[PDB]
């Protein structure tokens, strides 16, 4: 005997908190097409997480899916240059985020105007899109990164190209060889010169 | 002494991984199910979240760096002339096909069809995460726990364009496009240069160009049959994708572990025990989940180091065999490259 | 009991067991324990 | 910068409590009995040792990367300075 | 030598108590009740 449970009305297709016979969580509810067995009550996928549940008042089955979310990546130039920034909602559609909102394949980008022209990739955004900060009147512009300048080789059956001059050039290549030697006093780092602390640390072996 | 009186042109496939699927894990959402007290107790563990985020961001940047160093070695984007004749050699199986929706070659299509990627990193607009797809797709369940896979910088179309430019430069300029400006040259003359480089006079090629082109076409044809005969040809990439998917599955499965607590669900401990007696279980849960995250990050760092080594090796192979003619034995395949 | 179970005691062995008997006040029963301080713990009987 | 930031993070991890009442060992030694302070000192030592092990793992990974880069640089030296490498794009763009 | 030393260190880490009353599993199992020995078995398992 636990007394009256006092259930409430069911709400679907909205980001609400759900409770079914003790199982709590957060997510939306949508009409499912599954074939739950008459004795089964909870639905779980391969990843050992709940994805569906049976309603106690009606035997219909509803899917469990958490509300929309995603990482928030901010695109900004140097602070000594400008203060305007752009926001990238990766993995989230633009219609689920709530003048210049643009939807990329890597996520919804807000604060950058998309242009048809292409330049070198300044700030990698994702899905082939890169952003630069340019006077187009300075703004963050989004564009598809260019792979290189367009060129076509004049191939033929009997045409060959041979240089008549040359330009000696020098290219710098930087390669690290070493780093700073790190020496950490394990006893002094873990214990602030305490005797009982050192005696307790000695119990952990030769770490 | 033994001296060969004939020769057989052969083509050997060498598959080397360049990059892997990116991974971004939110510690607050993974270890804690959007709980306030759990997030407050997580702050007492220091900057382990920041360290993990920094490591994942470094791995994600290094993947794109390796991809750029491997595929973006060319300066210009060269294209093939409309006349696809190269002195008898048939490159239709390796040149991109304009009739296809994607500008990839038939061999590239076979390579993309043999590999079954788990997550591509595209937009899941809340439609492919529910319904019958949820009972068969594990990527959505992983993403629900903070395991967000980021798409690479260079898309498949850009990689295909880079490969087509490399191929066009190789077939129309030899090794000149790699050193400096592209210099047009007939393909039989390029083959004669290669034969002179391997130590064979060019008259042997100028007298048997027909047989050499026939052998090259037969080898290119048999390459597709060898690739379609068994999926073990792309076993390296298959095992890389499988290891990434298995690591993601293990990381999303470790949430069900109790780590010595009364239950794995945070809400159960929050509702069944008082705060002063449930904090001792929340601490164990957070410690176990953070240890799992650290183990996953260490494994991903080791795999990223291996992928970086393989990508450097692949870039060396590219620069020495495609952009040039390496004299290293057994480097560009067995035999005189 | 420190380190040993109060119940699982009839199935073990010991080298030498010494019983210390003394009477203390009711409010200082928490003082007879390892690491504790007080009048009895400092001047009467101290546990290691 | 990576080495400096790793050292800074390692010296900052001492500020963490790891579930204890305080991050300062002297405070726990002052306002807690030895049998009551041991349960906090153990968690502090566990957290600091985990931080040290994570730092050592990161340093070992960085040392492996540095060893690979140093082998690459020694090969570059032996093939471009002490000799004339024919490998394309190994001693810079163009004919070395 | 590094492989042998790693093996020796791994086989010697069992000597550590990791905050438990004893590094021997059977000693803790026979000296404490299951509800009292669980807290030591947890520490031993975590350390190992």
């Amino acid at each position: 005997v636990c007394g009256p449970k006092k259930s409430t009305n069911l709400v679907k297709n909205k980001c609400v908190n759900f409770n079914f016979n003790g199982l709590t969580g957060t997510g939306v509810l949508t009409e499912s097409n599954k074939k739950f067995l008459p004795f089964q009550q909870f639905g779980r996928d391969i990843a050992d997480t709940t994805d569906a549940v049976r309603d106690p008042q009606t035997l219909e089955i509803l899917d469990i899916t958490p509300c929309s979310f995603g990482g928030v990546s901010v695109i900004t130039p140097g602070t000594n240059t400008s203060n305007q920034v752009a926001v990238l909602y990766q993995g989230v559609n633009c219609t689920e985020v709530p003048s210049n909102v643009f939807q990329t394949r890597a996520g919804c980008l807000i604060g950058a105007e998309y242009v048809n022209n292409s330049y070198e990739c300044d700030i990698p955004i994702g899905a082939g899109i890169c952003a630069s900060y340019q006077t187009q009147s300075q703004s963050i512009i989004a564009y598809t990164m260019s792979l290189g300048a367009e060129n076509s080789v004049a191939y033929s059956n009997n045409s060959i190209a041979i240089p008549t001059n040359f330009t000696i050039s020098v290219t710098t290549e930087i390669l690290p060889v070493s780093m700073t030697k790190t020496s950490v006093d394990c006893t002094m780092y873990i214990c602030g010169d305490s005797t009982e602390c050192s005696n307790l640390l000695l119990q952990y072996g030769s770490f | 002494i033994a001296i060969p009186t004939n020769f057989t042109i052969s083509v050997t496939t060498e598959i080397l991984p360049v990059s892997m699927t990116k991974t971004s894990v939110d510690c607050t959402m993974y270890i804690c199910g959007d709980s306030t007290e759990c997030s407050n107790l997580l702050l007492q563990y220091g900057s382990f979240c920041t360290q993990l985020k920094r490591a994942l961001t470094g791995i994600a940047v290094e993947q794109d760096k390796n991809t750029q160093e491997v595929f973006a070695q060319v300066k210009q984007i060269y294209k093939t002339p409309p006349i696809k004749y190269f002195g008898g050699f048939n490159f239709s199986q390796i040149l991109p096909d304009p009739s296809k929706p994607s500008k990839r070659s038939p061999i590239e299509d076979l390579l993309f069809n043999k590999v079954t990627l788990a997550d591509a990193g595209f937009i899941k607009q809340y439609g492919d995460c529910l319904g019958d797809i949820a009972a068969r797709d594990l990527i959505c369940a992983q993403k629900f726990n903070g395991l967000t896979v980021l798409p690479p910088l260079l898309t498949d179309e850009m990689i295909a364009q880079y490969t087509s430019a490399l191929l066009a430069g190789t077939i129309t300029s030899g090794w000149t496009f790699g050193a400096g400006p592209a210099l047009q040259i007939p393909f039989p003359m390029q083959m004669a240069y290669r034969f002179n480089g391997i130590g064979v006079t060019q008259n042997v090629l100028y007298e048997n160009q027909k047989l050499i082109a026939n052998q090259f076409n037969s080898a290119i044809g048999k390459i597709q049959d060898s690739l379609s005969s068994t999926p073990s040809a792309l076993g390296k990439l298959q095992d890389v994708v499988n290891h990434n998917a298995q690591a993601l599955n293990t990381l999303v499965k470790q949430l069900s572990s109790k780590f010595g607590a009364i239950s794995s669900v945070l809400n159960d401990i929050l509702s069944r025990l008082d705060p002063p007696e449930a904090e001792v279980q929340i601490d164990r849960l957070i410690t176990g989940r953070l240890q799992s995250l650290q183990t996953y990050v260490t494994q991903q760092l080791i795999r990223a180091a291996e992928i970086r080594a393989s990508a450097n090796l692949a870039a060396t192979k590219m620069s020495e065999c495609v952009l040039g003619q390496s004299k290293r034995v057994d480097f560009c395949g067995k035999g005189y490259h | 009991c420190y380190g040993v179970s109060p119940t699982k005691l009839n199935d073990l062995c010991f080298t030498n067991v010494y019983a210390d008997s003394f009477v203390i006040r009711g409010n200082e029963v928490s003082q007879i324990a390892p690491g504790q301080t007080g009048n009895i713990a400092d001047y009467n009987y101290k546990l290691p």
